[PDB]
RNA sequence: GAGUGGCGCGGACGCUACGCCGCGACGAGUAGGAGGGCCGCUGCGGUGAGCCUUGAAGCCUAGGGCGCGGGCCCGGGUGGAG
RNA sequence: CGCGUCCCCCGCGAGCGCACGGGGUCGGCGGCGAUGUCGGCUACCCACCCGACCCGUCUUGAAACACGGACCAAGGAGUCUAACACGUGCGCGAGUCGGGGGCUACGAAAGCCGCCGUGGCGCAAUGAAGGUGAAGGCCGGCGCCGCCGGCCGAGGUGGGAUCCCGAGGCCUUCCAGUCCGCCGAGGGCGCACCACCGGCCCGUCUCGCCCGCCGCGCCGGGGAGGUGGAGCACGAGCGCACGUG
RNA sequence: UGAAACCGUUAAGAGGUAAACGGGUGGGGUCCGCGCAGUCCGCCCGGAGGAUUCAACCCGGCGGCGGGUCCGGCCGUGCCGG
């Protein structure tokens, strides 16, 4: 909608909302992100601080498929396998625990976040963090490695 | 609401027919013009 | 089956108009003792001077306890600090006049915007016409007219100030609720002098109209109000 | 309901005609004929019609009754009163006042039907 | 020129690039077109498996 | 789904439950008051004092 | 000529909500009616959050209407939220929970009703307490929003822990010369 | 009904303001067999507007 | 505020709630910003059982008006198809 | 300005009417008028009095002896695309979105797909990287220490809109006495948010002791205390549209 | 169709401080009110008229409603039974 702009509104005035001393010229600070280090070195050091200079080691050939690890917390595990198991696992007189495979619905790590509810599991992840292992071994369960 | 008239069926004569079909939950759904 | 409820919505009616009486009555009787308050008030400052001079000695007399300050100049062209104390008088417009009790915190703001006022002590006769003719207290934040004396009675009932004749004895006899009394009364809207001003650049001393005007800021208040 | 059905026809209906900085409404049962949630003569379950007869002479008064609101042919009950004029003012105040239908709409309606009888006075 | 607190942003605008805009009209006709040869190739192998 | 159920606000505001629980309405309209003088009249003088 | 500045002499709140909806004006219309006749000082706060754009009244999780509703001396309230109540599926157990809210997503309204809890609107919150007596009125968190971690203090500041706008994170994006004492300096 | 009269169409005399008709309808080939419905269902006036 | 206890068939207006009403105060303004236009223009979707060869658009006007204003509506003349 | 009763010195009478009373009425009148007068603020022309320099522009400052403009008509200048940011509207919501593909006049539209969600962004950060990757305390079995065990367990303080409790009190010839409503000294749960204090994860530093084992090592794990981080501390985002920069 | 600049002519008006301008009236026009005996509306009081003519009363019809608690349907972002 050009008529809902603020163009509409400049109609009958001069300068167009650009300064009458100070004109709306071509490139009065340069093109780009032009004297990043001269003339806009003030902008680029309190708003874009680390922006001049080389880092770390060059990696030439980077597939980002080999360094895939997608990583879940504990505090959504459950939620992996359907609600209904959550609850046979409960009720249930045998002490079977569920398996929880969490590479069949594409996590490659168990992070240990959330407090894990007390009922035993059997996780099937790929990796496991250290904090991951203790809260499922402190509620009675297996950390089953996979790959 | 949440109640669903029970909506009559006309004959191609523009009479009523003995049929009658429950109003669709679509008709109740919130009217929005924006 | 509302012979009940006939008698008793006129028994509240009844109930309502007695106490108005009561409360008119002792508006009447509050404003016979002032009265009484302002000739003892008037009468011994003349009788300790009497007594002063048949003895051969002096009666200084009290040091005026309440000032009414009037600015004289405009708003364009005006100090900071200057800006500061004549919007802590609520004098922010041309003739705009407030009552302000005198002590050290008064009189060493009012001798810094000396230039911009012509203030002074007014009399009991000054008090009432701007009391009773340019009178409107801050009901609200908001100038309402003081036409009855459920406006005062309703926003200064609190501090017993329930009449229009206890704002006034509330202001020249300056009461513990002065302050109360003196800010809920909006500053006043006076008119140019009627007569003309001498000189409003100069001090009243130096035949101006500027500063301090002991006895002399009535004349300007009748020639004002 | 009413207060629904409103919002959406406030601004948006085909019988709202805004020109002169006046606004109106074209509809077959409003009556003082302007954009008002009282006097809309589609939205509401009670709303009176006072219109001048199908022949010369008369007031018809259009009841909405209070069933089949979804059966727009069924919806209204017209009756034609063909009378005096102070019988024809009492008959309209009889209708909305001893039926309690709409009584917000008693006086306008009669006012409307004095000037439809005023209308069909021949003029010298 | 940066006003405040922007994103360090750097359009590929700089060749001539309003030369090289591939628009997508084509597209309704193009899936008409693919759609159209696939039916075709379908009723030619004729009892066949139509998707290969 | 709904972000109101009853759409008529008629019929909720004039429901036993709401109406129970307002306060009085104040209807009675107040326009200005003229501001009469001590001197120029007697009985406004005889109000306030 | 009076000496009064005029830069805040006109007040920027909302006196109306900027939404064309009707439901929700409808619902503005009841509010308008209860904050000023009823002297309950709920129905004032509802209405002003009637009106609040969708930033301001934020997404309220199941488990704060979980948590806040737990706390001591709130046994058979009604949670009152003027935004949405969103599923939170990192909490097991539901409890009954008495609910108004302008919104509630599919799974949370399956969550509580089925946990034995109601669900109610504005409409119906009006005809069950009018003066809002003997409600919980809740609010998600509007400091949540992304947007917050860029404000404040300036990404290059000392002490100031302020997101950068990066096009793309990495070991190449910002991390040398105002970053590391190794590059110049380190704020 | 009100909704659909606010956009114009005149269905004062229609029956139901849901006009379900049959699955004869679906049957029908010509257009003296489409106009004889929608006289009967009184939607001609529309047609006719 | 509620309970057991000692004839005359009548009443103005209103409330496009984005509506209506009331009361106080205030009003310079370049650059600039924002809001509201029942301000204007040309096309589109709707709608107004809109207007029009018994005269559309346009154009002229010492005619009548309206609006703070942008502009707009009428009367007359010209015009021929929107 | 009564007395039926309570003591310090000797709860409703009826009317009338005038008004310095919450913004003007008259229950006062009077000339005139069909071919020459009546009304018409504006608009047409003229005259008089006062005011009054020529606009646009850059500029500290323009009527300028600054520049552009003889006159008139038509044309004539903040656009569209991409990205980013923030505000606002809508939808769904820890998800969200088919945009690419496919299936079935207007219609090159619309509707559909979910074993088309590939993928994008969000849901996890930190480190140059190897990599690592987000609460505990208690009561015990061997004035303790790593296993054995058990239950309860996502902080604390201060301020906090809103609710909550209700000491008391809101009246018809009494006075008890209950149901509701309303006010309230004071006291509590405290939303968001803010400051503060502790916690946790990654990097690094310092000090220090203890564990684990198919591979006992230039192995792997852990602790207390500083500190670097665009983190966690019961998600807010995604898509769309609109505005501004 | 036939605008404006610009020109002619006709009609009216005025003209020694270039013209034009704002504010205030006056004068002359052109036209308009299609002016020029000047408002209708209730209710009531009197007169002389007219009319199929009210209240009531039946008879059929139609609608609103609530019948504290008549019968039976139908629907439930309501459950509890098979």
């Amino acid at each position: 909608p050009s008529r809902l702009r603020k163009t509409r509104k400049l109609r009958g005035h001069v300068s167009h909302g650009h300064g009458r001393i100070g004109k709306h010229r071509k490139h009065p600070g340069g093109r780009g992100n032009a004297g990043g280090m001269h003339h806009h070195r003030i902008n680029f050091d309190k708003y874009h601080p680390g922006y001049f200079g080389k880092v770390g080691m060059r990696h030439y050939h980077l597939k980002r498929n080999q360094s895939f690890c997608p990583t879940v917390n504990l505090d959504k595990l459950w939620t992996l396998v359907s609600e209904q198991t959550r609850v046979n696992a409960a009720k249930n007189k045998t002490g079977a625990a569920p398996i929880i495979d969490v590479v069949r619905s594409g996590y490659y790590k168990v992070l240990g976040k959330g407090k894990l509810p007390k009922q035993p599991v059997i996780v099937k992840a790929k990796f496991f963090s250290r904090r991951a292992e203790e809260k499922i071994k402190g509620v009675g369960g297996a950390c089953v490695l996979v790959a | 609401a949440c109640a669903r008239p029970l909506i009559s069926v006309y004959s191609e004569k523009g009479e009523s027919s003995g049929k009658n079909v429950t109003l669709p939950a679509v008709f109740k759904a919130p009217i929005r013009p924006d | 089956n509302f012979a009940e409820l006939k008698i008793k919505r006129l028994r509240k009616k009844f109930a309502q108009k007695m106490l108005r009486k009561a409360r008119r009555k002792l508006i009447y009787e509050k404003a016979k003792h002032y009265h009484k308050e302002y000739r003892q008030m008037y009468r011994t400052e003349i009788r300790m001077a009497r007594m002063a001079r048949k003895a051969g000695n002096f009666y200084v007399p009290a040091e005026p306890k309440l000032a009414f300050v009037i600015r004289i100049r405009g708003i364009n062209g005006v100090s900071p600090k200057v800006r500061k104390v004549l919007q802590l008088l609520r004098l922010r417009q041309i003739f705009n006049g407030t009552f302000v009790k005198l002590n050290k915190a008064s009189i060493n703001m009012l001798r810094i915007v000396e230039p911009y006022i012509a203030w002074g002590y007014p009399n009991l006769k000054s008090v009432n016409e701007l009391i009773y003719k340019r009178g409107y207290g801050k009901i609200n934040k908001k100038r309402i007219a003081l036409t009855d004396n459920t406006l005062i009675a309703r926003s200064l009932g609190k501090y017993n100030i329930i009449c229009m004749e206890d704002l006034i004895h509330e202001i020249y006899t300056v009461g513990k609720h002065f302050k109360e009394a003196n800010n809920f009364l909006w500053p006043f809207k006076l008119s140019s002098p009627r007569g003309g001003m001498k000189k409003k650049t100069t001090h009243f001393v130096e035949g101006g109209d500027a500063g301090n005007r002991e006895d002399q800021i009535n004349r300007l208040i009748r020639r004002m109000n | 309901s009413a207060h629904l059905q409103w919002m959406v026809v406030r601004n948006c209906s085909s019988f709202l005609i805004k020109r002169n900085k006046q606004t109106y409404s074209t509809e077959p049962n409003n009556l003082k004929a302007r954009n008002s949630f009282r006097y809309n003569g589609l939205i509401h379950r009670k709303t009176v019609g006072v219109e001048p007869a199908a022949d010369g002479k008369g007031v018809v008064v259009v009841m909405k009754r209070r069933s089949g609101q979804r059966k727009p042919a069924t919806s209204y009950v017209r009756t034609t009163i063909n009378k005096n004029a102070r019988a024809t003012l009492s008959s309209i105040r009889h209708m909305i006042r001893k039926n309690k239908y709409h009584p917000d709409l008693r006086m306008a309606a009669i006012r409307r039907a004095s000037a439809i009888l005023r209308s069909q006075k021949p003029v010298m | 020129a940066p006003s405040r607190n922007g994103m360090i942003l750097k359009p590929h605008f700089h060749k001539d690039w309003q030369r090289r805009v591939a628009t997508w009209f084509n597209q309704p006709a193009r899936k008409i077109r693919r759609r159209k040869a696939r039916q075709a190739r379908a009723r030619r192998i004729a009892p066949r498996p139509a998707a290969g | 789904m709904h972000k109101m159920l009853n759409t008529d606000l008629s019929r909720i505001l004039k429901s036993p439950e709401i109406q129970r629980a307002l306060r009085a309405p104040r209807k009675k309209i107040h326009r200005r008051v003229l501001k009469k003088n001590p001197l120029k009249n007697l009985r406004i003088m005889l109000k306030l004092n | 000529g009076v000496d009064i500045l005029h830069n805040k002499d006109r007040k920027v709140w909302r006196k109306e909500p900027k939404s064309q909806d009707m439901y929700l004006r409808l619902l503005v219309k009841l509010y308008r009616f209860l904050a000023r006749h009823t002297n309950s000082t709920f129905n004032q706060v509802v209405l002003k959050r009637l009106f609040m754009s969708r930033t301001k009244r934020p997404p309220l999780s199941l488990s704060r209407v979980i948590r806040k509703m737990k706390l001591p001396d709130r046994e058979n309230k009604t949670a009152v939220v003027v935004g949405t109540i969103t599923d939170d599926v990192r909490v097991q157990e539901v409890p009954k929970l008495k609910v108004c809210a302008l919104r509630v997503t599919s799974r949370a309204h399956s969550r509580i009703l089925k946990a034995e809890g109601k669900i109610l609107t504005f409409h119906q919150l009006a005809l069950d307490s009018p003066k809002g007596r003997g409600t919980v009125l809740l609010s998600g968190p509007r400091k949540g929003r992304e947007v917050y971690q860029h404000f404040g203090k300036a990404p290059g500041t000392p002490h100031s822990h302020t997101k950068p706008y990066v096009r793309s994170k990495g070991r190449k994006f910002e991390r040398a010369r105002g970053r590391r004492a190794s590059w110049g300096y380190k704020n | 009904p009100a909704l659909v009269m606010s956009k114009g169409h005149r269905i004062e005399e229609v029956p139901e303001l849901p006009l379900v008709v049959e699955d004869k309808v679906e049957g029908y080939k010509k257009t003296k067999e489409a106009v004889l419905l929608l006289k009967k269902l009184k939607a001609w006036n529309d047609i006719k507007k």
